């Protein structure tokens, strides 16, 4: 899934231009500053130095795991509270 | 034997020697029956693997529960700041996980996430929006705290607290029925998330040990070997605590070290590998679920220098100076809770403490941030890529005063709040608060050292160790050292703590500085008292816990601790023969003794053995039901084989432990600690003179400490 | 008391209870005098810091000695290949380090270093050059072996062997005077380097533990507390062993685990932190000297996959199968050395073994290479920069058969040689040989798995886990797993071994595979026998060692193991009064009993106390010297206060341990193990019937095992 | 890369000196001591 996968390049400030984050969804090999950064604020001859100062990473998240964990925790909490209400009111 | 014989009452210690004999007898029976049939061989194989199976189950359950708790706590903690309408299941980071509207200035800024002000006010910025965010933060914290405390009170009272003190007492031999039950497990699992989200000065890492122990206790019922024997169950619980620490900090080696050092009174060699395996399994599960390999990974490019030991040692001292204080403060507060009426209103206390915490934390950024997140922020090394506020001054010159002042305010807030937060009737942990306090202190110290180095590079130490105009000083390392120092000062753990910190950081280059800081903190804390926070809580609760540190005076003798003494009447004894069932039942009802010494004759006073009161009554009732005519008139004969007398020799212990009156009490205490004896019969000239009980030793030690 | 009271004979087990009581008495005495004077306060402060000072000194000495031994061994090993004429004092790597003639094919190819063929023949290459190098290698190996064995025999016979078995026996209370002396330290330090230079199938990592223990003993002589008390000395020795393992593998945590699990019979909580500190200090010293942070650092880019566990488990099986075999083989060979006359010639045996080792090692490059160097090369992962022969096949296609054949030949040679090299009269370590055997096996298995993946990527497992045409399989990880498996199988160490391997390679990502392989090897070895190599050698040498694994039959009772029994005469007893000094001296001379019980009256047989024979004779002689008229006629009164009778109550134990005849021997063994009893007294009806001794317990267990 | 010449200096020299002293003492014991 697109939401599960992404890749970001963080560029610290370089000469006039300030720090900038470029986050796009791409495969691991497609995760590169030149592909992730389009266009480059710095000039062409300094684009390579900007890339060197730039640190890029490719990340994957199991959003479905968070889905299930949150859902089951909420269900358990709701059931426990419903049982507490049962004990406090209905049980008498 | 009679059903129910050998069982232990609640709030009673187990006799480890008797449990070992029971385990040996069961092993003999199982091994003997192997040749009888193939099914017996399969049962024996299952018994042999019972330990491996139970540790595997405990590790799997601990990992799953830790991952679920971590994710739920993150989501619910971020619920206070706002909601993600596009996804009511993403926290702030997840909702900005892939947004393209994010900015270098703000990593967690996306249109998808929406703060409560923009939900209700519709404006993200403005005094009204800030007031609304403040109010909603307080309201959510209060609701989470109320829910947690209500669940703890309604269903599982034992779920409150870290549980490490009670785990210690149980592993010593103490019994608390329901502490490690399913109800407590579930309630604590929910309430840990609730409390962590409430924003109170507490953590979930320590309570994970109790959660794992509950899982292990529940799984022990599946395997008869560990369900029948209490010592085997306690070994499984030690492995469970190791796995719990592993999931808490991702430190299986550190988990095993902690299990040996702190909670486990007895650690058989086999339990070492079993605990390590359980911890590894739990950590593997956690890595499988929770990520979506180091939680607090740090990257200090410059290696730590020798002179930096002096600041670290200073941090160490601070740790101890804080630790002792907390131990003297929290306990006092806790004592007041047991003495005055404010302890009669647990829910109200939790609500008030949560309200105070939220109110004073929201204005300050560091306090508002989650404690684990604050620790991570403090640990990280400042760099050009980073945009953390703490490093802003470094960017500006290379405001420092503003960041330092905010850090000190957060430190004071956390230090004062941890005293009241710990001990309330919700699952609370001290590890995360101690880490945060120490990390803030270490960050302040490291910032000061870096400023001294940069401003004054003419100093020979700074110039020689660090190049002029170079960021040799890494404040993250100082924060880590301070966290370790504070945790060592409060807990007094030495090697397990160092290994846990190293695993949580993933860096073996800082193990020497961490060890030095922990040593200094422990020494400073011992200067003000050698008892840790968990041990102090054990003593405050009055549990029957005996520690190797405690010892008797040289003058003390076994005669002094003998139960009969002078004022007390002679201890009850049971005649070997010519004594009716009615007489035994009347003696059982009259006295609350754990067990009675059985003597051959009243005049002879020659010890034949020791018969437990529980075993005596259970055997009498079972014999009455089994055999007719036992109306209490029939005599009871404890000697080896119309009246049809009841035989109670089996329940009686043939070789009770015996010591002489002239024996020093230090030897008696040493024997009790090493062998886990429930009682020892003091005999003079080969005749019974009295009984010393672990309860008697604990009472004498408590009076000596109270004087 | 009388001087010399409380001391022990050579080859005698100590009484831990008595030593603890002596330590407590000394602590009371020193504490009492603190208020007397300021100098007393300074003495008490020094005593309190005695443990820290002694462990620091032991760690520093162990680190320095380990570094010296490592560099000296490296230089001597490279001496065999040739000599650096520009610098007689350098090894091959050092001599060719700065050479600009180095080539990619040969990294250590420099003009400065000259092989013996160049030295004498004058031609680096040619059949004559190869023959000359072969002869010189054999001659140097034999010379080093002769020097090592001669030095061991002449000065320190104890220097031979790893010392782990004897250290285990000592830490259990056994006494071997001179084992940890200065002579042994020096001779073992020199002979370890000599033996490693000889090229024998042995290692210096394990014996460094004995070196550290010797240093710890020598330093303990400085501090009065540790010199006076044997139990405190053994705690210091446990810390020393931890430091020795730390320097051996650079694994302070692994060293602490090894000390806790393998060599330390009793491990107090304080000793844990003290041992960790000593290990850290020693590792720091080694890092400060030896380099010129991980010895076996490994860089496997591809993370280990779940299917990769199956080969690892397979390696584990091999690790067991070899291990047990070695335990069955080496022991037998060692036993033959004791039974036959080939053990009567230690120097000749060492020389022949070294000759065979060198002769068969020179033809094969892996065998000729130092065992530690071979392990390093095996662990390293193949890469384009690497020019190793092992990786040549990978470069050819992506001769594998030739490389695998050479590795298998080296494996067989090492397996055969380790059997005949362990136990000879030179310092030998099994750690490095086991590591090399397992590493070779793992390298072969990993090469096979990589070939399967590359040739048969169509397989669903390989295709899913590994991309087609990708080097997912990493042979270095297989080599590490195999080394860990072999070491676990031979030693049966589970947690300490895994942590040691992790520290030695610095890889926390491979902890799970290492643990799986170690557990598999441990279980496979236990299938053929639970006793490890160290415990097996302890049993072979017949030392008085008691282990928790050993247990008695349920039928056995305290009466069975009683010393008097039936055939033997009644155990010698001393009357409380009316006994002459001559009678006590005659009893001492007549019997070899460690101690004599003293009863109030011969007819009564009522135990009054227990006086050690050594203490009795020492007290009698000292009183004779001190007080005139003690010609043996004067009576001796053991009761509490013209003849001027000698008073021997002080040497007497007022509360000796006592058990009943009907007590099962399982409880007696448990008491002996937990409390470290030297002896207990079996009393019936309040009178002394017999005496059980630790020696009798070991005799009975040995008889049961031998049946 | 950097290395310490003096560490090797001291370690090798002292080890060789100690070994030579031990060998000389052994020779003394074998022949001179009688
Ligand atoms: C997703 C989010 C994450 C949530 C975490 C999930 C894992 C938690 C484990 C599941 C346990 C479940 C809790 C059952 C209560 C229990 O099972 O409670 C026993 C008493 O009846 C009953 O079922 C009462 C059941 C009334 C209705 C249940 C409504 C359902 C509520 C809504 C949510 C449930 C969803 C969970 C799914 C997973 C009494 O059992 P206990 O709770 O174990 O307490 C004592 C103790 O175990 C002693 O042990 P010890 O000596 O070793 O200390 C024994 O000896 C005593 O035995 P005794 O009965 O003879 O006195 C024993 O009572
Ligand atoms: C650079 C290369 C690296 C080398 C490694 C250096 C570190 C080694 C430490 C240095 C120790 C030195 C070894 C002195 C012998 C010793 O000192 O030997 C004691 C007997 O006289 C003597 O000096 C005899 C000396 C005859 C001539 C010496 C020629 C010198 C040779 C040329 C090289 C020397 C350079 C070393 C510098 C460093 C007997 O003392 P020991 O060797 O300690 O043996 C027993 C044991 O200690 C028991 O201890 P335990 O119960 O704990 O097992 C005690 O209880 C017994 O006491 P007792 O005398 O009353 O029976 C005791 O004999
Ligand atoms: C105690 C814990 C377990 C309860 C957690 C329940 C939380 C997540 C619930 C309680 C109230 C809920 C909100 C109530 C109303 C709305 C308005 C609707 O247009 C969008 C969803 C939104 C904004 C809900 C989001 C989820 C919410 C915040
Ligand atoms: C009786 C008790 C001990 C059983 C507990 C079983 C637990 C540990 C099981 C049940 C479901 C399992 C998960 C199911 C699916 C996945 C996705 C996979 O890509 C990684 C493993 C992971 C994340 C599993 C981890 C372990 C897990 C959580
Ligand atoms: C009585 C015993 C314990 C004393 C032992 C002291 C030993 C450990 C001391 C003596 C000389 C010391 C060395 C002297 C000089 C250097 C160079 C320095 O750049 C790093 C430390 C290093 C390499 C020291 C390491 C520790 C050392 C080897
Ligand atoms: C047992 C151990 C400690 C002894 C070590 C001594 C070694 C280093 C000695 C013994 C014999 C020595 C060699 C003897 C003769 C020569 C020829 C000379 O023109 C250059 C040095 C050279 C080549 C020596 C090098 C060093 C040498 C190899
Ligand atoms: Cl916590
Ligand atoms: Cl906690
Ligand atoms: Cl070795
Ligand atoms: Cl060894």
């Amino acid at each position: 899934s697109s939401e599960d996968i992404r890749c970001k390049c963080i560029c610290p400030p370089y000469r006039n231009i300030s720090g900038h984050i470029y986050n796009q969804n791409v495969s691991q090999k497609d995760c590169n500053c030149l592909h992730v950064v389009e266009p480059m604020p710095v000039p062409g001859h300094d684009v390579e130095a900007y890339c060197l100062l730039c640190e890029c990473r490719y990340e994957e998240r199991s959003t479905t795991t968070i889905k299930v964990i949150i859902v089951i925790y909420l269900s358990v909490v709701g059931a426990l509270l419903l049982y507490m209400a049962f004990l406090m009111l209905v049980d008498p | 034997p009679i059903p129910g014989v050998g069982t232990y009452d609640d709030f009673h210690t187990i006799d480890w020697v008797r449990e070992k004999c029971k385990d040996r007898e069961r092993h003999r029976r199982i091994n003997s029956k192997k040749k009888e049939s193939a099914w017996e061989m399969t049962k024996s194989l299952y018994d042999a693997w019972s330990g491996w199976l139970v540790v595997t189950l405990t590790g799997l359950a601990s990992g799953a529960l830790a991952g679920l708790i971590d994710i739920a706590a993150d989501w619910m903690t971020d619920l206070k700041e706002g909601i993600c309408l596009s996804a009511l299941w993403y926290n702030h980071e997840q909702c900005c996980w892939g947004s393209n509207e994010t900015t270098f200035e703000e990593r967690d800024k996306c249109p998808q996430w929406k703060t409560w002000a923009e939900l209700i006010i519709g404006q993200a910025e403005g005094p009204g929006s800030y007031i609304m965010n403040y109010i909603m933060y307080i309201f959510w914290a209060l609701s989470f705290a109320f829910l947690a405390v209500s669940l703890v009170k309604v269903f599982a009272p034992y779920a409150c607290g870290s549980g490490i003190p009670e785990i210690k007492t149980i592993l010593s031999g103490f019994i608390i029925r329901g502490y490690l039950g399913k109800w407590t497990l579930m309630i604590k699992t929910i309430t840990l998330v609730l409390a962590v989200a409430s924003g109170l000065s507490l953590g979930k890492e320590g309570p994970l040990v109790h959660v794992a122990c509950c899982c292990g206790n529940i799984f022990s019922y599946l395997f008869p070997k560990y369900s029948t024997n209490e010592a085997k169950k306690r070994e499984v619980l030690s492995a469970a605590s190791a796995a719990g620490v592993s999931v808490a900090f991702g430190a299986p080696i550190g988990g095993v070290l902690f299990s040996l050092e702190e909670v486990s009174y007895y650690f058989p060699l086999k339990t070492l590998w079993r605990s390590f395996f359980a911890a590894l399994v739990a950590a593997f599960v956690l890595r499988s679920i929770n990520p979506f390999l180091v939680l607090f990974y740090v990257e200090y490019h410059t290696p730590w220098y020798l002179f930096e030991l002096f600041p670290f040692i200073l941090l160490g001292v601070f740790g101890g100076l804080w630790g002792a204080f907390f131990i003297r403060a929290n306990i006092a507060w806790c004592r007041r809770r047991k003495s005055t009426k404010f302890g009669k209103y647990p829910v109200l206390e939790v609500i008030i403490v949560a309200a105070i915490t939220a109110v004073i934390a929201f204005p300050n950024p560091y306090t508002r941030l989650n404690t684990s997140e604050l620790i991570k922020e403090l640990f990280t090394d400042c760099g050009p890529l980073e945009s953390s506020s703490l490093c802003d001054y470094r960017n500006d010159m290379n405001g420092v005063y503003s960041a330092i002042w905010q850090l000190c305010l957060a430190l004071i807030f956390k230090i004062i709040m941890t005293v009241f937060t710990f001990g309330i009737k919700v699952p609370s942990g001290l590890f995360i608060p101690s880490m945060a306090i120490g990390a803030i202190a270490g960050r302040i110290v490291g910032i000061a050292v870096e400023q001294l180095a940069y401003y004054h590079h003419d100093w020979f130490i700074f110039k020689e160790w660090c190049e002029v105009g170079a960021d040799c000083i890494t404040p993250g390392l100082y924060a880590m050292v301070g966290a370790a120092a504070c945790l060592g000062g409060v807990t007094r753990m030495t090697v397990s703590l160092v290994v846990i910190v190293f695993e949580l950081t993933g860096g073996l280059e800082y193990i020497v500085p961490l060890m030095a800081a922990v040593m200094t903190s422990k020494w400073v804390g011992d200067a003000f008292g050698r008892e840790g926070i968990y041990e102090a809580h054990i003593r405050l609760n009055g549990y029957p816990f005996l520690d190797a540190k405690e010892e008797f005076t040289h003058t003390t003798l076994a005669a002094d601790v003998m139960r009969p003494r002078r004022n007390d009447p002679p201890l009850a004894v049971l005649t070997q023969d010519n004594m009716t069932v009615d007489d035994i039942e009347n003696m059982i009802n009259e006295t609350s003794y754990n067990g009675f010494p059985v003597i051959m004759s009243k005049e002879s006073q020659r010890l034949v053995g020791f018969a437990l009161r529980r075993d005596l009554t259970i055997a009498i009732e079972s014999a009455r039901k089994k055999q007719e005519g036992i109306v209490g008139s029939s005599r009871v004969c404890f000697a080896q084989h119309s009246p049809r007398p009841l035989k109670l020799r089996s329940i009686l212990d043939m070789s009770p432990f015996t010591v002489t009156d002239h024996t020093p009490m230090e030897i008696v205490v040493d024997i009790f600690r090493k062998l886990g004896l429930r009682q020892c019969l003091v005999t003079h000239n080969g005749r019974l003179l009295g009984i010393i009980t672990k309860k008697d030793i604990l009472r004498h030690m408590a009076q000596t400490a109270n004087q």
